[PDB]
């Protein structure tokens, strides 16, 4: 098919032009939804942490596909791996509320600690990116958070979004191909 | 949903499961879903079969 | 008495990837609307198909330039997801997050010469079978192809078809393979009239049955 | 047999604001009756609605004094629950346990001169993108304002409105923040005859929009 | 309720797991909310607008 | 409160037979399908019965040859899917897998010779209750018994049948077993016409009541 | 199914607790039970009894 490619117009042609038949696709993996929903790990943790999913590696299924779009929205689940108890405060609260037990505060037990978290953010969706010229009375408004945790230590954070929905979307990058032809790796195989 | 595959109904109530969304005015306003569809498939021309 | 219970080993464990739900803590929170917010998009799979991004060629461009000389193999590349060619489009994107691919992919080429430059242009899939690409337009006229000159419209679209032995192929190469598992697109230049150093955009798109399956979290981190 | 079951890791331990209940041991104690009991409330928001609490002004005082000479701001404050102006107010009071708000927020005028002493006020919401509020009724004109002069009735009472680029803001202010978020409120006095030393007392109270959500203990203990 | 998020029926009975109430006469005996109702909301005198 | 549970002493551990499943962590994956694919078999004893394989004779041949002297008796052999002459039978290969069997047990007799090669045979079921089968057909006529001759049908089939104290029998044997329990299986030559060095394949298969229970895991590893 | 003997049902779903089979065209397509079952079973001849 030929078209006038200027005008952007959408065009997808099938096999069915030079005889062959175009087959049944299942796309239940590429769901939005369904791929963001799994654990991903927060490696930069300290005893008082705000929950930031930009702070998700850029390379990580969860955060690459996160960064491919501008704006979301989502709940959220928390794993977290911690010494004494842990606690949680919403968007907007002051530091010093985190060393408040009635606040939502898990006592400790083995080996971790799972939560569900409600989004709590006081905009309508969140950014990925944000183009302000400064935005004060490459960063991101401090308002963009899921609350925060404290505990004696914080050993590890996983974190979940729950009802993902994501706008607009943004380039996503394969590796790098250095080769000639294409970039080999070792898949694996039996022994 | 997505990626949740339990047969049994949630002990807890949605309101505590889950923030509430509101509206003004979770409907057809997949943009890129109209986009998709609309693509041609067809063939500018006269064919010779 | 009570409901006995066999708490069963093997079972409990957190799996990053589980079917459950954590227990809430904190509820009645109401969200701010977002009724009818702009640009949404629920499956990678649609924008895939409705946004094409370039392939790259020779020193980092996203087209080909009309070959001066009589040679007549304008591209050569391999039919991969994991492609030096493909590596800066977005379909490549989200195909390194799966395992196994089925289905066709477009071709789109957009002229970009001015009104006086002609050309007529061939593309070809070259299946797997065979040990090296031909440099031919003669030779690769038994393949399945598809020839098209220049004229009022800038663009063509070819679908490369999945003709393969097992229903799924891997979107990864082995480090094993020599040559490429689902063979190669080959793109000539018939001939042209005065359309030296012009241009050829070459693009790529998700055909209507274009399937990614098996999520997988592989990059370094 | 008897029924499989998974104990599963991350779930069991006490969360301070669980929606669930603990198990009893102390049965069948029937309580004093208590039926219509005067004074009940149910939600702190109608109370702060049916009662208004004063502002602080000057050195402590719940009202505002007509100036003898030719300045005509008699008093300017930051549209927070964090103000100083409102830090003896019921409505801060309950504010503080929450971390946002929306809605209307009424202030309310009560003239406390004498008969023979008259004059005329101004009050206006000077929202956020200024770098200073106007100390002048001229330049506040052109914002939302409302003026209202003595006589039979004493009281009057005005609407600031929400008006802000997100749906909700914060109930308290970083330390990083120069200007007020949520900008001023400035009252004014256009003239007056006779009523030097005589004084206008300035409350408080929701309106009926007004909405805290978000609870918080940020106080320390 | 206020913060009891529960689907599942209480294994235990009403008159353990809670002290019982008793009467002499929850109704509608909330005096701050008649007193929030009851507050006016018009505009004493005559308008142009 | 909650629901009180009982967690019991001695269940809960994993059996490798055990009746329950895994709980999963990858779902939604489709498979290519495999409609129709050819030469399924969902019982072990179906293939057993219609696939009969040859038995073990001599040196290692899956046949027995006409003896050129005047000794009559061309085999012997224990009934018991343990038995040497067995040992190379897809019958004995799934029997090992279980602990006792009970129905019939199926012997084809299918000659070899030349057009003008005849023959006379006899097999005889020998019960046990004696102390050494009998190498005359005489003797074992008082037998359960059949004898055939040669002709245009080459084959021969003859059904063992289980006839025991018990209603089912050991598929092993045990080392303190002098005499087989089940009894022996005798094939006689009657007479032969030109038959020297001609040949009597014999192979087995599982009867229509043929039945194999208790499932074992047994060989070294 | 084949050595599953619990009574009640899963509390994941099918689509989670196995792969799902797709077709082109379980159905008796077992070519050794009609083989067993094809098998001759007379008296070739006859017979005297
Ligand atoms: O080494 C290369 O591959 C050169 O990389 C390209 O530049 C990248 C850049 O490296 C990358 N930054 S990052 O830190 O690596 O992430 C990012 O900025 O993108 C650009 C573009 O990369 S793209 O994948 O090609 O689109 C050079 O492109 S650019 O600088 O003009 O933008 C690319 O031309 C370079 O590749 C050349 O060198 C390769 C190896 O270098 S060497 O032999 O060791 O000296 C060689 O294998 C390539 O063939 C060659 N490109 S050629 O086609 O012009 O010959
Ligand atoms: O330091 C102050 O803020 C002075 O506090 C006010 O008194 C409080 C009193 O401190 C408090 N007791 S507590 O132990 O702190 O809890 C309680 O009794 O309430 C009173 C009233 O406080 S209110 O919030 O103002 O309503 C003084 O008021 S009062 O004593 O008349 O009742 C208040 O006038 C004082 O503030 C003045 O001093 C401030 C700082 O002091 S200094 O410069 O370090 O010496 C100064 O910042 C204020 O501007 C000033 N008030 S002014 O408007 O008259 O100038
Ligand atoms: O020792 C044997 O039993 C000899 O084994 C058979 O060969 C086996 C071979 O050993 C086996 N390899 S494995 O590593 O053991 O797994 C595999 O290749 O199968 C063949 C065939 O075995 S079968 O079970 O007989 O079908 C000889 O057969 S073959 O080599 O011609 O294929 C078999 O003839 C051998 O048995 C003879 O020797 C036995 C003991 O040997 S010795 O006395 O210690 O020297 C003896 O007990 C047997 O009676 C004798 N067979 S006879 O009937 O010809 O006399």
């Amino acid at each position: 098919t030929t078209t006038t490619g200027e005008s952007a117009d959408p065009v997808t042609t099938t096999v069915e032009n030079y005889g062959g038949d175009t087959q049944v696709q299942r796309r239940h993996h590429t769901d939005v939804g369904f791929i963001m929903d799994r654990f991903v790990k927060i490696n930069s943790l300290s005893p008082t942490h705000v929950i930031d999913l930009m702070q998700t590696h850029k390379h990580g299924i969860v955060g690459a596909l996160l960064r491919a779009a501008t704006y979301y929205f989502s709940d959220l689940e928390i794993v977290v791996r911690h010494d004494g108890n842990l606690t949680w405060v919403p968007n907007g609260a002051p530091e010093a509320a985190l060393s408040n037990t009635s606040n939502p505060t898990a006592y400790n037990k083995a080996p971790f600690t799972r939560l569900a978290l409600p989004y709590t953010a006081p905009h309508r969706v969140l950014a990925t990116v944000y183009d302000g010229t400064n935005k004060y009375s490459t960063q991101l408004p401090a308002s963009f958070n899921y609350g925060a945790i404290q505990a004696q230590a914080i050993h590890e954070l996983l974190v979940r979004m729950k009802r993902a929905e994501l706008y607009c979307p943004r380039p996503l990058l394969a590796i790098k191909v250095t080769s000639q032809d294409r970039y080999k790796q070792k898949i694996i195989a039996p022994a | 949903s997505g990626n949740t595959g339990s047969i049994i109904n949630n002990y807890y109530m949605q309101q505590y499961q889950n923030s509430m969304s509101t509206q003004l005015g979770t409907q057809n306003n997949d943009w890129f879903s109209k986009l998709a569809s609309s693509a041609f498939t067809g063939l500018f021309g006269a064919l010779l079969a | 008495g009570i409901f006995p219970v066999a708490c069963a080993d093997g079972y409990g464990g957190l799996v990053t990837t589980d079917p459950k739900t954590a227990d809430p803590v904190y509820g009645k929170v109401y969200n701010p609307p977002k009724t009818n917010y702009p640009g949404r998009f629920t499956n990678l799979l649609d924008v895939a198909e409705a946004c094409p991004t370039f392939l790259r060629f020779d020193d980092g461009k996203p087209y080909v330039v009309t070959r001066a000389d009589d040679t007549r193999l304008l591209a050569k590349f391999d039919v991969s997801l994991a492609a030096k060619h493909m590596s800066n489009t977005y379909l490549s994107g989200i195909a390194q997050y799966y395992t196994q691919y089925s289905g066709t992919i477009n071709l789109h080429f957009m002229f970009t010469g001015s009104t006086d430059s002609k050309a007529r242009y061939m593309v070809a899939y070259i299946p797997p079978g065979v040990e090296t690409p031909p440099d031919t337009p003669e030779e690769a006229a038994h393949c399945i192809h598809a020839e098209w000159d220049t004229g009022l419209n800038s663009k063509f679209t070819f679908s490369i078809p999945y003709v393969s032995a097992a229903d799924y192929a891997y979107t990864a190469s082995d480090t094993a393979e020599t040559t490429n598992v689902q063979g190669w697109v080959c793109v000539y230049q018939i001939t042209h009239g005065k359309a030296e150093n012009d241009t050829l955009l070459v693009s790529a798109s998700a055909g209507k049955d274009f399937e990614l399956r098996l999520p997988i979290d592989p990059r370094t981190q």
